[PDB]
RNA sequence: CUUGAGUCUCGUAGAGGGGGGUAGAAUUCCAGGUGUAGCGGUGAAAUGCGUAGAGAUCUGGAGGAAUACCGGUGGCGAAGGCGGCCCCCUGGACGAAGACUGACGCUCAGGUGCGAAAGCGUGGGGAGCAAACAGGAUUAGAUACCCUGGUAGUCCACGCCGUAAACGAUGUCGACUUGGAGGUUGUGCCCUUGAGGCGUGGCUUCCGGAGCUAACGCGUUAAGUCGACCGCCUGGGGAGUAC
RNA sequence: GUUUAUUAAAAACACAGCACUGUGCAAACACGAAAGUGGACGUAUACGGUGUGACGCCUGCCCGGUGCCGGAAGGUUAAUU
């Protein structure tokens, strides 16, 4: 998650890394992990997805 | 006879060893009818992380082809092997000649 | 249980439990070098340390340290060792001379085994701390460059240094935990010695110990003049602990030289 | 499964005529001589169990094709054992 | 694509965090996706594609 | 006294809570201030309208020394991990770049089972 | 005899199983720089940790569990299963031209074997979650719900038990029967120039036709239309309990 | 098995097992003013010690009193100067 810039004008592109991970990866592991629910939420949340 | 593409890295300042090794290497695999196709030294490559603490190492690179019985006396040389670090050897994928 | 391939049950005959034997040690016939060994448990007076007192031990044998280096040996066969269980292995040299040797883990059939700086690093022969390697298995060391004492307990015992190390020593002991001692040591090296061997339950009072232990077991058992403690109706109220140790953590070992070690736990 | 120039030798071991792969003289030899292979494997590994599968199922077969060998001529059935050496 | 050595060819296949790269936003053949995802995996281990882009 | 001028900070943020701990580009301790160590507490804190009132407090204690220019380390997602670095360079602060340093397994533990409200 | 079972060939993808390595991340506990009155946590609070220096924070070591991303609506196996990577020993499954034997065949009470989790063994290790346990708070109250800690035990072989909503609450094997958007594998041919293009075998996901269905729905993976065999079912509680 | 030679052989001690703790070796610990010796030519799967007593199934709550294990910042604190 590396930034850094030349010419101070302090700009953003902080959220350039803000999708590939963020609170993205702490939900998961947040509390806790998923063991059976992933077998129904992955393959069941799944429902959502198809159109 | 498996054929192998083994790559392995040596410490930096003990590359002075790297020729001694690297004759010594197919001294055995020579002498076991042993075949060697693809074989090339890479380099003093600056690493990725610090392995071993110390974030640059030599390389090399084997493809060789010969008993298991053999690279496993070297399977285990590079472990009781100190100027050397993170080692690895890939099975056969087949005999490949040429490259970088 | 744990191990291959058996150490066996003992038919519920006749007031009893288990047993403890091996494949291979089969000739008895122990080798010339040996020494008789007297007995008892006094010194020139009276007691010192109750219990032992049992018959028929002999057998003395021989051998640590391995001072024969740069040479080759031949296991001829491990063999078992009294006052001391770890089995014990023949061991031939090429030049024709036998020594003892302690019994670590996979030997039989001669196998290679070479004592002496930079060779066989294996489970067999010793090769001095100085250049033994990430060493996650010893042996029996050495306090001191040419002692050969340490830790002789091969019945299952581990030592396990700490990888390449630094200053000149190291080491994290089977049970007292991280204590230092000199690099220019040596040690056994394949660090095991056979230890199927103490998961027994001999069985039956004197029939077990008392070929090796009397009776320490002494307790209270009244009497309060034998003893701090004892008499009554039949219990004994007053914070236990025998000839006024405080039997209970207190501990001791109050100097000597040494203390040149770190770590070593509480609970 | 098994060595190429050993496959292929049983089958000159064994075929009444040459390359007759699919026959029953050799099926049985080949899950035999394939199983007196694989036996010095399990008692090592002593619960690789999906692996003994078809080596049970392996078996198995192998005397469905006695059974049939034999229910078919015994000639042939006590010529192949005799050389195979089972009955076990 | 079989391999490591051609290491310039897998260095598109990240990100800033090393997060490999989906077949999903890039749908390519699946197994493709297959055999290059594990290369990066046996090529990390010997100092190339930093497991991280924290260390 | 020393006057680093190239030290880092460390904005460690959990959900209930926000540390703002000043250091230097070696590792070393600053100054720091945070959250419940500045009036509200409870959970009338943790809210970034008082995640930043401590970021212009670690400048009460990060002038003392120079500092002409530093870098941010986000150990921590939640209330106070943006509007934290919004009073940063605006109450006289440079600024590098900056790095992310929360965790990150790779499932290695179990975590806590823990609000089963 | 050859289309059914299969044997050889020759391809092929895959978390199939057992053993042995391993590298990276990550907490926690150790060891010191820094640094100061704070951290932790709830709805709020408290219990606990911090002036015997918490936490932050750095540089170091010990060690155990697990392998983000990829990952899929995916992949595998006979079910219970199974996820980085490497190495050896080893199953099964699929296909293409062929090449082979010649009904071997599909069913099976009892019989034998595998067996999520939990638990009992012997012995190991024990980083994190945590029954039981103690504080803490909420309430009338709290033997619970959230908070602070923590034993077993999650982990290892070796062995036992051998039950689960053991799942698709839907045996097996075999040929039928309108299709329509897919997923993954395998092989033919198309200026192969091509993303792709077209036929064709295994597996698979969603709709859904007739038809079956007591409704909801099954529907080429049938809950359609037939054919071999085995399992079980006969009203609720008493009871899968007693003997 | 042992025990109160000579009133008590028991439900006593013992006993295999189970737990605790101590002990890294010149061990802990025991006899000794001492040297030296037993623990043994043993070495943490080893030895002292203490409680309990094949086996199965279990081994609850209390750290306030006392032991001992740990901390040492502050208090008080010997010879001393
Ligand atoms: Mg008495
Ligand atoms: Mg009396
Ligand atoms: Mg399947
Ligand atoms: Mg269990
Ligand atoms: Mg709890
Ligand atoms: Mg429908
Ligand atoms: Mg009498
Ligand atoms: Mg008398
Ligand atoms: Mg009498
Ligand atoms: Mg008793
Ligand atoms: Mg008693």
């Amino acid at each position: 998650i590396k930034v850094r810039e030349n010419e101070p004008f302090d700009v953003a592109l902080r959220r350039f890394k803000r999708s590939c991970e963020k609170a993205g990866v702490l939900a998961e592991v947040r509390r806790r992990e998923f063991y059976e629910k992933p077998t129904t939420e992955r393959k069941r949340a799944k429902a959502s997805a198809v159109k | 006879m498996r054929h192998y593409e083994i790559v392995f890295m040596v410490h930096p300042d003990q590359s002075e060893q790297v020729p001694g090794m690297i004759e010594r290497y197919t001294a055995a695999i020579t002498g076991a009818e042993g075949k060697i196709h693809r074989l090339e030294d890479w380099g003093r490559r600056q690493l990725a992380y610090p392995i071993n603490k110390l974030h640059k190492a030599h390389y090399v690179l084997m493809n060789v082809e010969a008993p298991q019985e053999v690279i496993d006396e070297l399977e285990t040389t590079f472990r009781f092997n100190d100027a050397v670090i993170r080692s690895m050897v890939m099975r056969t994928k087949h005999a490949v000649t040429e490259a970088s | 249980v744990k191990c291959k391939p058996t150490s066996p049950g003992r038919r519920h005959v006749v007031k009893v439990v288990n047993p403890e034997l091996h494949k291979g040690k089969p000739f008895a016939p122990l080798l010339e070098k040996n020494s008789k060994s007297g007995g008892r448990n006094n010194n020139g007076r009276i007691t010192t340390r109750h219990i032992g007192g049992g018959h028929k031990q002999a057998y003395r044998i021989v051998d640590f340290k391995r001072n024969k280096d740069g040479i080759p040996a031949v296991v001829e066969r491990l063999e078992y060792d009294p006052n001391r269980s770890a089995n014990i292995a023949l061991v031939l040299y090429k030049d024709g001379e036998r020594r003892y040797i302690l019994a670590p883990k996979g030997l039989k059939a001669g196998d290679q085994i070479q004592s002496g700086v930079d060779a066989a690093i294996k489970p067999g022969n010793t090769l001095p701390m100085r250049n033994i390697p990430v060493g996650s298995t010893v042996h029996n060391v050495e306090m001191k460059p040419g002692k050969g004492g340490q830790l002789a307990r091969s019945a299952g015992t581990y030592v396990q240094i700490v990888a390449r190390d630094g200053a000149y020593v190291t080491l994290r002991l089977r049970s007292g935990e991280m204590r230092k001692v000199e690099a220019d040591c040596r040690a056994t090296l394949g660090e095991v010695g056979n230890a199927e061997h103490m998961l027994r339950v001999l069985g039956k009072a004197g029939a077990a110990r008392w070929r090796g232990v009397r009776p320490t077991v002494r307790g209270t058992a009244m009497n309060p003049v034998d003893h701090p403690h004892g008499g009554g109706e039949g219990r004994n109220f007053g914070k236990h602990p025998v000839t006024p140790w405080g039997v209970q953590t207190k501990g001791k070992k109050t100097r000597s030289n040494k203390r040149t070690d770190k770590f070593i736990v509480r609970r | 499964s098994l060595s190429t120039e050993a496959t292929a030798k049983i089958v000159s071991e064994f075929g009444r005529d040459a390359n007759d792969t699919g026959s029953t003289e050799v099926q049985v030899a080949l899950l035999t001589a394939q199983i007196n292979h694989l036996q010095g494997h399990f008692a090592e590994h002593k619960k690789d169990h999906h692996s003994r599968r078809g080596l049970l199922r392996m078996v198995s077969q192998r005397r469905k094709l006695l059974d049939y060998l034999k229910r078919k001529d015994v000639a042939r059935y006590t010529r192949l054992i005799e050389r195979l050496g089972l009955r076990r | 694509e079989i391999d490591y050595k051609d290491i310039a060819t897998l260095k598109n296949y990240i990100t800033e965090s090393g997060k490999i790269v989906p077949s999903r936003i890039t749908g390519t053949r699946a197994k493709y996706q297959r055999q290059l995802a594990r290369a990066i995996k046996r090529a990390r281990y010997l100092s190339l594609l930093p497991y991280t882009d924290r260390h | 006294r020393k006057q680093v001028s190239d030290g880092v900070a460390h904005i460690h943020a959990s959900f209930n809570n926000t540390i703002v701990t000043i250091t230097d580009r070696q590792g070393n301790a600053l100054g720091w201030a945070t959250a419940g160590g500045s009036g509200f507490r409870g959970s009338r804190k943790s809210t970034p309208f008082a995640a930043q009132v401590a970021a212009e407090r670690c400048a009460d204690a990060v002038k003392e020394y120079g500092i002409k220019n530093l870098e941010v380390m986000v150990k921590g997602p939640g209330p106070g991990r943006e509007s934290t670095i919004r009073a940063l360079n605006a109450a006289g602060f440079r600024i590098t770049n900056i790095t992310d340093v929360t965790p990150i397994p790779h499932n290695g533990c179990r975590p806590p089972k823990k609000r089963r409200v």
